[PDB]
């Protein structure tokens, strides 16, 4: 990964982030 | 409970079930909750050691790739006899993700989103097919595209004394090289960018509904810096945009009917099924019949 | 009172059972080593046999006898169990039977089910003994004759000695039976001798006020534990 | 979410979303059947499993079906639900479509019943590719019949209704992302013009 | 030179067999847990399945151009076997092949027996693909065309790249080869792919002086490690 | 060998694999 420019906004793409939590869909129950 | 996934669960071997009180395949849907039925449950299972990965469906990948937003047409001439309608060597646009159908269906499966957006601008030209001319060459043309906050003050004509860009950022580049590119931060006055909005701009009843300019990106301003030649030109600008950096809050049912507008989400559907008013899939003759049964012979 | 069964890529669910019956308190094993007599090894299919089937249901009628089926021969010519039985000389297994019949909480009637050991069945006011095409029904069953003598001059009223349960429309609606194998000899020829009987005989009638309907009686088997031996070309009835 | 399975000519708007049984005169009847080719046209595409799989080319992982039973307290019944994996033709008799893959429901406090479709393929993908009849894209059939009877006292409506659902298990995947067939274009939208004004 | 082989209730002997081969050098087995795919249970019937089959005998003839089958086509009708295939949308197997022709120390002759792995087959002097029934001959096989150039434009001189043996009447009297899983994927439906052909071509022609009489070839296939997923109706080509 | 790209199928291709076993197209037999 190659970044020459100050603000860290001009950076290439995340796509590293694989956590997840289905149940706050699938079983939003008490 | 949040965990870290990077590939499709793994099954266990299972054995033959008869016991009292326990029926894992019943269900009460009228709570609101999804089955947790499991196939080990359901059928007699082997053990599966599971390999397959899921990145592909990480929602940076999904929104992550470069779409067309505009496409805009105009004569490079002598405008000397044009009428006021007319794109006198340059034009104006306002930024929106919602012209073309196929970045706007992606986009609405969202309720709010937070990204940066990679902005990519490609020019092509050709040469007047009037009866007058042959073909010539073709010019390799300066370009300058000024960015302009909403409502702010743009360029009136070619040669302005707005194009002199004391504050404002402007990119100039030619014809023959690479598409030109830069990154808009997310710009939003809140922390994420409504993708709808079920409410009304300003204090008096007579605003807009569903428009929210909080979340309009801004102007586009694009000219040709070169003066007029002896002959016509017909040049053509595409807009491309990539978001990145994405954060993704509360999914939505997927638009079904075409769209009519970019400043509303009016419907009125096919005449006849798939995405009718009335009948969104196709028909068949029962619901007995099997419409792709394989013939034995 | 609530039950799940799940046998191969099979499952049946009831939300009113009454317990389920282990017939003389056995439950089905594969022959052990030191029970044995034939020598070659023998198939054992698992879940390509051991599963749920499900025969044609009957019409519960004001005037109804009563039904029964025999095992094995009621499912001889049913799915890969069919084929196993009719390329092997020798065959053995338990069976898991599960019967189902609903009705209104306006409706009123009661069945026994019962599994008899050899039902050897008698002829009424002859000498002759039964044909073959008396006793040889396959998967459509038959129907009693005099179901107050069990067609065999007995009783009905003593029946209840026999592995069995009760449906009762006002309490439940399935009955559960788990036999185990049930023979003089560690395995059988299946083209000749039944181990098993399955008799659903309506002690108290059918009856209500309320809208008349078709009210079916419907028998699903599960062998269990199935061995065959001494494989040779297809022989059918 | 829930199945159109009543894609017929004759339903309107919200009647495409149930299914209505009644009681029969006669034994072992098929009630109704489903497609499971999740990429085609039917009564799977627009679900949630249906449209995000539509983006995608290839696809792997087991499927449940959920029904609802909507008639009165007072309504018994017992159905049989089966799955039959590929090679052939729909099954069209009880007595055939048993000896697939099945759940036998009895109706009472708990309103729901699941079927798994389970995972059972040569390959580690199937392929959205644009023949329903091909060895790499076919997926069996879904059919549904009666197990004894629909059987409802005189004060109750004579007609109950099912409510279908579908999704997917966490064993699932997806890839080869595509433009999505179920959105386009041939013009210029309403307003898009003054944009430019 | 002398051989015993045993599987099942089945054994063959040979007196003038020259060694054995192992296809790649591998030998069957089951599918492993971290190679498996389809998640239900698997039929595994073992001593049932796992048997030779002897096909129709052929006659060697002056002039014969030579034979092929297709696997599992040839067996898909035959036995148990057929029983499992026609039941199950998914199979995998290894096969064991044993391959026989005798004759007197007067006769000459020569065949090569080799088995080729997805040998797709050409059409000659046409544009147009081999139909259904070009392809598809099931226990009764088919003759080669154009053996010399193996029915598909490449050459019988260098066939020997796949497993092979071969039979010289001076020599020996049976060839004997073992065949594992063959496939890009971990398991197939049976009746529309063929993972092997078994070829028998004639590279030396029979020939004597002494008494004439009718010289047959024979051909006995083994299934071996077979295992069938996705149980449900029988369906049949 | 240089290589910026994020998925490992994008690299160069590789020539390093010295390992044969001729024998089990050679000497198939047991």
């Amino acid at each position: 990964q190659i970044n020459f420019y100050k603000d860290s906004y001009a950076a290439s793409a995340s796509k590293q982030d694989f956590s997840q939590d289905p149940s706050k869909f699938t079983e939003p129950v008490v | 409970i949040e965990s870290i996934i990077k590939t499709a669960t793994d099954t266990v071997k299972s054995e033959i079930n008869a016991e009292l009180g326990v029926v894992p395949s019943l269900n009460a849907v009228e709570t609101g909750a999804t089955s947790n039925t499991e196939p080990e449950e359901a059928i007699q299972t082997r053990t599966v050691i599971n390999q397959h990965g899921v990145s592909e469906t990480l929602v940076e990948n999904f929104l992550s790739r470069a779409a067309l937003v505009s496409k805009r047409s105009f004569e490079y001439k002598d405008h000397t006899s044009s009428a006021a309608q007319t794109d006198k060597n340059f034009f104006k646009w306002t930024i929106n993700t919602r012209s073309f159908v196929q970045l706007r269906r992606k986009l609405e499966l969202f309720t709010y989103l937070r990204f940066d957006a990679e902005i990519t601008i490609l020019t092509t030209v050709a040469v007047n097919g009037s009866s007058n001319n042959t073909y010539v060459g073709l010019p390799d043309l300066t370009l300058q595209a000024m960015f302009v906050p909403t409502g702010a003050l743009t360029p009136e004509k070619q040669d302005s004394f707005h194009w002199q860009s004391g504050s404002n950022a402007s990119v100039f580049f030619k014809i023959s090289d690479p598409p030109a590119r830069m990154t808009i931060p997310f710009m939003c006055i809140n922390s994420a960018y409504s993708v709808f909005y079920d409410g009304f701009a300003g204090f008096e009843k007579s605003g807009l509904y569903g428009i929210n300019p909080a979340d309009t990106i801004g102007n586009l301003c694009v000219r040709i810096v070169n003066e007029h030649q002896p002959v016509g030109f017909t040049v053509t600008v595409r807009v491309y945009m990539k978001p990145k950096h994405i954060k993704a809050w509360a999914p939505r049912p997927p638009r079904t009917l075409p769209y009519m507008s970019i400043a509303n989400a009016n419907y009125k559907g096919k005449g006849r099924a798939p995405n009718a008013l009335n009948a969104i899939i196709g028909n068949r003759d029962s619901v007995k019949t099997m419409p792709h049964n394989i013939v034995t012979t | 009172r609530v039950l799940q069964l799940k046998l191969g890529n099979s499952a049946i669910v009831t939300q009113e059972a009454a317990n389920y019956c282990c017939a003389y308190g056995e439950w089905p094993n594969y022959l052990p080593d030191h029970e044995a007599v034939a020598i070659d090894k023998p198939t054992q299919p698992e879940t390509a046999t051991d599963r749920f089937y499900t025969l044609r249901s009957v019409k519960w009628e004001a005037g109804s006898t009563g039904w029964w089926w025999k095992l094995p021969d009621a499912l001889n010519n049913i799915g890969m169990f069919g084929q196993n039985v009719q390329h092997h000389y020798l065959y053995r297994s338990g069976f898991l039977i599960h019967v189902q019949c609903n009705a209104t909480k306006f409706h009123q009637g009661a069945l026994l089910v019962v599994a008899i050991p050899e039902h050897q069945r008698g002829a009424h006011n002859t000498n002759t003994s039964p044909g073959f095409d008396d006793i040889m029904k396959g998967e459509e069953g038959g129907t009693f004759n005099h179901p107050y003598v069990l067609d065999d001059g007995t009783s009905l009223a003593c029946a209840t000695i026999f592995p069995h349960q009760w449906i009762n429309l006002r309490t439940n609606n399935s009955a559960t039976i788990v036999l185990p194998w049930m023979n003089a000899a560690p395995m059988d020829f299946p083209l000749r001798h039944n181990q098993w009987t399955l008799a659903i005989i309506p002690v108290v009638p059918l009856g209500t006020r309320t809208m008349s309907s078709m009210v079916p009686i419907t028998v699903s088997i599960a062998p269990m534990c199935c061995e065959f031996n001494g494989l040779r070309h297809a022989i059918t009835q | 979410s829930m199945m159109e399975i009543n894609n017929t000519e004759s339903a309107v708007g919200m009647e495409r979303l149930k299914v209505d049984i009644s009681a029969l005169t006669d034994v072992d009847q098929l009630l109704f059947n489903i497609p499971l080719d999740i990429q085609l046209d039917g009564p799977l595409r627009n679900t949630l499993v249906g449209n995000i799989s539509r983006y995608y080319t290839h696809w792997s992982g087991s499927l449940e079906m959920t029904f609802m039973f909507c008639g009165s307290f007072m309504a018994t019944g017992k159905l049989i639900l089966c799955y039959t994996p590929p090679g052939g033709s729909c099954p069209t008799t009880r007595e055939t479509a048993m000896l697939g893959t099945h759940v036998v429901w009895d109706f009472g406090l708990q309103s729901s019943v699941t079927l798994i479709i389970p995972w059972i393929s040569g390959s580690h993908y199937r392929m959205f590719n644009n023949d329903a009849k091909s060895t790499n894209a076919n997926v069996g059939y879904v059919t549904c019949f009666m197990q004894t009877n629909l059987i409802v006292p005189s004060e109750s409506s004579d007609t109950c209704s099912l409510i279908g659902f579908i999704a997917a298990k966490d064993d699932f995947s997806l890839r080869l992302m595509r433009d999505s067939p179920d959105i386009g274009q041939l013009d210029h939208l309403h307003a898009a013009e003054a944009a430019y004004q």
